[PDB]
RNA sequence: GGACCUGGCGGUGCUUCAUAUCCCUCUAGAGGAGCCUGUUCUGUAAUCGAUAAACCCCGAUCAACCUCACCACCUCUUGCUCAGCCUAUAUACCGCCAUCUUCAGCAAACCCUGAUGAAGGCUACAAAGUAAGCGCAAGUACCCACGUAAAGACGUUAGGUCAAGGUGUAGCCCAUGAGGUGGCAAGAAAUGGGCUACAUUUUCUACCCCAGAAACGAUAGCCCUUAUGAAAUAAGGGUCGAAGGUGGAUUUAG
């Protein structure tokens, strides 16, 4: 059986989000992409280092906003304006939130050498598309 | 390589193998201890870093707090014993779950009587376990009943059994709210239950299931001997059959048209009227059938004549 | 429900806000223009036309929530409540009653459509019995009232038409008359120009049919429409052709000449040659090899 | 199949298409029709038997080489029969026939079998049981026997038109290996005239 | 021991079917020859893993050195690393799959039946079943609504991989870890899969199907040159000019 990105059915008590619920055959039929970088089009050079930096961003922001990122991020990349739009929860204090925003806001700018911008989007509870 | 690291949710899924732990941390605590201004310490505007003494004392407090945490995991919970430890037979599940019909069962006690691991064979899986449980519910005022719950999980079976028995209750009539009206001999299938009405203070000298059931019913003093097959799911059913098919004193008085009167040896020759007919009184006296044709029990006659020699019979046991 | 009411309010206010950001601030922003505005506003790029964003009245978005069937007395409203199928059994009772009183005097709905009108789940045999009683009522000589009953249950058909689309005659060039049709078969394309008179001549990519088609099978393919319509040496052609192979090009030409000669032959005979099978495209195209096979349907060696 | 099941068969017949079955005509003008294959043609030089023999002679998709080995055979037939009328005699001539189409057709009709053998399993042993063959099966059998008796490999350097012309003139004159093997099938069925009771159909 | 419940089986009955599968049938092959490439066995100082269906041009969309974990010899000790280990266990696992599946079932929660047993729950002119959820279906991709794709749950087979990576358990840290240098990939034999043939619908040349002529077969072996590379496997030419006469049982695919 195919076991790639398919959360199996439990007993009907398993909260799950649109992203996790959809399987890889819906990857742009129903889901779309979580990272919008241009390198995977027909003619371009640097797609490999874009992905190497992509997995880095996913894991840095995962370990730097500890246990508050509701679902996964949207690493869009237009011009030299990398963007880390988020869906972060409403549990930690806003001064801590603004702090980790600033810390990231400048640290990825000095790691990747371009404008990096985080536009958080606070949400009360981790969303549920269906209970599996 | 930070690139080859992974989420903890994924590390444990592999460590436990249950498909065939970071909570004590503040948001900026570092080994180096560079206590920041947005994390840990609040937002005078002065960056700083604690010293070798404050670090060691704080991390010592943290490791001790871990130790007390493994203590609050490794306490002991006290389970009351039912009929033995590692059994389920006297275990009191709580009150039955409140009815969704705006209802409540709070004066009702549920006690298990039998837990069995029950299996069937499937074409794909093979041996498939299903827990089968029997529970009895009672408020000590006459209303009691039993039911079977079956599930794959024991908690689900318990819930099904008790929430079904409250809908399948009986009503047992009691003499003076302590004993049964008469002596009941009943054979249900291949289980023989023989119960005797007994005076006050006799205690519940019955089979342990009968003791739990009669504590849920409110019967305090009775003798009971079971013979034949001791199946629990025939024992409870025969017990409830006999106790719900008792004949009371007022029904006997109404059926015969005569006074039902008592003669205790404790009071004396004094007649104590317990039930008079609610209609007319029959004036032909009861026929004194000399040498009555009644089927007697050889165990009762053996005990009467003193030829019942057992090293097990009248043993000094605990209360009820 | 209060949910439905505030969703409605929010659509109305958001629809007016939608015409502001665009430019149709005058009050009448239609649903087509709404779909147009959201398309542009946030580009989709998702294959499922339901997985894309949307802005409809909550009515169509949220489903039909059935009303409460009993007030604050208990006392359910419909008399056939304890059947659990009030609407269906009321309809069956009514249809039986109209059959009865009509006997004293003297396409069809799909199951999902009937369930939508009744707002109740239905068995297939329940649907079958309903349709049977309704057919009993039309077969029986019924009046205009029971006619409007049968016709509110019967729906549309949407018949199509299978007459070949005739190309207009282009009276052009210097003063000649032609029709310029197209044909396609197995990655081959053929645009053909057929003049009404001219007694026979093809110019497939500049040369004649005996030069572009050395194979007599190809020449037979080029004969085919004329020899069917008995106009062999009575018109003349010129064809441009790209792609394919020696037989695909000839088939594309054959289709193009037939679909151009349609304008020069009568409508009964264009129907006749459509029946003969010269006016329909051939959908037989090469398939795809599959990963783990040795061809499109061909597999490898041993599998059992 | 790339056609939907509602796609119908096209029919190509001039004598039909000129004028009971009126409802069939109206229904056919209301059905979808599918495309016509390349092999069929509104000519009346064609014989479907001839095209079927060409398709069965085809090796690996070479209809070119197939029709070639067919047109050369037909020519060579006409040449020899024409030599015949030429070298013949007052009466002999009127008897000799030279249409390469009738000679092929009638040689096939003399080649076709009327009975067949089916292997039937009974009691472990296999038995050869006589059976009525269908018309399609016996026509296919005649054609396939002709093609295999051309590719027998006992012809050495002989070219395919020479092989098929010689074999087919022999078959028209009711001699040769194809008539011999039809007679052999018939004679074996006779050996097996009782085992026919093994049939259940 | 008696009697059952459920499932599996039956060289188990009746009926209805399979359709590229069940047979009779239809087309092209395998099995026979040579070559290529895996595997077994033998060999070597010389990895490991797959091993009926569901291993056998399989991890490899790929090993002259590198790869590389193998072997030989010689060296290194806080070692690219708050070390490491391709050490052992796939019978601790995550991960990603095979298989049934070229299936339609898996089911929370209730309710009834069985004297309240394992269990079972069918009759549309209807006798207790109601059902959220997953799956088929539906909707999508490609050229259509057709076909092909994708998809196919629960579980089965402790089926495949600790060697992709991560990793529990047990182990090593003078070692089982680290580096350098040179070799390992040969056939008395066998077998799996392909490629090319045994020619005459063929062979060579033009042409890319209207000719001339012949009347066969190594992508092996040896020699020359070239490509790439520090260092030759590949490519072209030369040479030669094998066995081979369309392959039994069985079998494959459509
Ligand atoms: C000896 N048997 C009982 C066995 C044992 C183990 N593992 C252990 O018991 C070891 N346990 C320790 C390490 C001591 C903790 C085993 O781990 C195994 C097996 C059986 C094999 C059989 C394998 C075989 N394959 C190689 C062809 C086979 O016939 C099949 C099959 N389905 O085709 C298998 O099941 C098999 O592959 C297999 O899985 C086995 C084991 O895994
Ligand atoms: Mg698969
Ligand atoms: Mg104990
Ligand atoms: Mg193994
Ligand atoms: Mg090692
Ligand atoms: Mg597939
Ligand atoms: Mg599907
Ligand atoms: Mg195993």
């Amino acid at each position: 059986k195919n076991r790639a990105a398919r959360v199996r059915v439990s007993k009907g008590d398993k909260p799950v989000t649109y992203e996790e619920a959809h399987a890889p055959h819906y990857i742009a039929h129903r889901k779309g992409w979580l990272s919008l970088h241009t390198g995977n089009l027909d003619g371009e050079d640097h797609a490999a280092e874009r992905t190497v930096e992509d997995v880095f961003l996913r894991k840095f922001m995962w370990g730097t906003f500890p246990g508050c990122l509701a679902d996964q991020l949207v690493l869009k990349r237009r011009g030299n304006q990398l963007e880390i739009c988020a869906v972060v929860l409403r549990q930690l204090s806003p001064h801590k939130y603004y702090f980790l925003v600033g810390y990231s806001e400048t640290l990825l700018s000095y790691f990747y050498k371009c404008p990096v911008r985080l536009h958080l989007q606070t949400v009360p509870s981790k969303v549920v598309y269906k209970y599996l | 390589s930070f690139f080859t690291k992974l989420t903890a949710d994924e590390l444990w899924k592999g460590a436990l193998a249950e498909t065939g732990l970071n909570r004590g941390q503040i948001i900026g605590e570092g080994r180096y201890g560079f206590l920041w201004p947005g994390l840990n310490v609040p937002l005078v505007q002065t960056i700083a870093q604690r010293s070798k003494e404050e670090q060691e004392k704080v991390e010592a407090d943290m490791i001790q707090q871990r130790e007390e945490w493994d203590r609050k995991k490794k306490m002991k919970v006290k389970r009351e014993r039912g009929w033995s430890g590692n059994s389920w037979g006297g275990i009191s599940l709580g009150p039955p779950d409140p009815g969704p019909c705006g209802e409540t069962y709070e004066d009702f006690d549920t006690r298990i009587l039998e837990v069995r691991n029950v299996f069937t064979m499937t074409a794909k899986e093979g041996r498939k376990k299903s827990i089968r449980v029997l529970v009895a519910v009672g408020n000590g005022k006459g209303a009691a009943g039993f039911s079977i719950g079956k599930a794959t999980d024991r908690m689900d079976a318990f819930r099904k059994a008790k929430n079904r028995a409250v809908h399948h209750l009986h009503y047992i009539e009691r003499y003076e709210d302590h004993t049964i009206f008469h002596d009941i001999s009943l054979r249900f299938k291949r289980t023989h239950i023989k119960m005797k009405k007994q005076p006050k203070g006799y205690g519940l000298r019955c089979h342990r299931a009968i003791i739990t059931i009669c504590r849920l019913i409110g019967i305090k003093d009775m003798y009971a001997k079971v013979s034949g097959s001791i199946n629990m799911l025939s024992l409870t059913q025969g017990l409830f059959r006999g106790l719900s098919r008792q004949e009371t004193h007022q029904q006997l008085a109404d059926k015969k048209g005569l006074h039902v009167v008592e003669i205790r040896e404790e009071c004396g020759p004094l007649p104590i009227v317990v039930a008079s007919p609610r209609g007319p009184l029959r004036k032909d006296p009861e026929p004194e059938d000399e040498v009555p044709d009644v089927k007697l029990d050889w165990e009762d006659v053996k005990t009467a004549q003193g030829m019942k020699r057992s090293v097990w019979s009248n043993l000094k046991r605990a209360a009820t | 429900e209060d949910f439905i009411k505030k969703q409605i309010e929010e659509f109305n206010i958001g629809k007016r806000h939608l015409a502001n950001m665009m430019g149709e601030d005058p009050e009448t922003f239609t649903q087509e223009d709404i779909d147009r505005a959201i398309a542009y506003l946030f580009p989709s790029g998702l294959f499922e036309k339901r997985a894309r964003p949307v802005m409809k009245h909550p009515e169509q978005i949220f489903p039909r929530q059935r009303a409460i069937q009993w007030g604050e007395d208990g006392r359910p409203f419909h008399y056939l409540f304890y059947t659990g199928k009030q609407s269906y059994y009321s309809l069956m009772h009514d249809v039986y009653g109209m059959l009865l009183n009509l006997e004293k005097h003297q396409r069809w709905l799909i199951k999902e459509e009937l369930e939508e009108m009744l707002v109740e789940k239905l068995s297939d045999l329940d649907y079958m019995q309903f349709i049977r009683l309704l057919e009993k009522l039309l077969t029986s000589q019924c009046g205009a009232a029971e006619e409007e009953f049968v016709q509110r249950f019967r729906r549309s058909v949407t018949l199509e038409s299978k007459k070949q689309l005739i190309e207009p005659v282009q009276y052009d060039e210097q003063g000649m008359a032609f029709s310029k049709s197209e044909g396609k078969r197995k990655t081959a394309k053929a645009e053909a120009i057929v003049y009404k008179h001219g007694s026979g001549r093809i110019k497939v990519n500049g040369i004649d049919y005996q030069l572009y088609f050395p194979i007599t099978q190809d020449r037979e393919q080029l004969m085919f429409p004329f020899h069917f319509v008995d106009r062999l040496g009575k018109h003349d052609v010129t064809c441009t052709v790209s792609g394919g192979g020696r037989s695909a090009q000839a088939g594309a030409i054959r289709l193009a000449m037939a679909k151009a000669l349609c304008s020069f032959v009568t409508e009964d005979e264009v129907e006749w040659m459509r029946q003969a099978g010269l006016l329909t495209t051939d959908p037989r195209v090469r398939e795809r090899k599959k990963p783990g096979q040795e061809g499109a349907r061909r597999k490898f060696t041993w599998k059992k | 199949s790339r056609y939907s099941p509602e796609f119908k068969d096209p029919l190509i017949d001039k004598e039909y298409y000129r004028k009971e079955e009126k409802y069939v005509r109206e229904l056919k003008k209301t059905q979808l029709i599918k495309a016509a294959p390349a092999g069929k043609t509104s000519s009346v030089f064609e014989d479907p038997v001839i095209s079927k023999f060409t398709n069965m002679m085809m090796i690996g998709g070479n209809k070119v080489l197939a029709r070639s080995l067919m047109i050369q055979t037909l020519e060579a037939v006409k040449r020899k029969q024409f030599e015949k009328y030429h070298a013949a005699s007052a009466e002999e001539q009127a008897t000799i026939e030279r249409n390469p189409y009738t000679i092929f057709h009638q040689a096939l009709k003399n080649c076709e079998p009327m009975i067949g053998l089916v292997p039937i399993l009974k009691g472990g042993r296999f038995y050869q049981v006589p059976v009525p063959l269908p018309d399609r099966r016996r026509r296919f059998l005649a054609m396939k026997w002709m093609i295999t008796e051309c590719r027998d490999k006992k012809h050495q350097r002989t070219l395919m038109p020479e092989k098929l012309s010689h074999k087919l003139l022999e078959a028209f004159h009711n001699q040769g290996p194809v008539i011999k093997r039809k007679h052999d099938l018939h004679k074996m069925a006779e050996a097996n005239r009782a085992l026919a009771h093994y049939r259940w159909w």
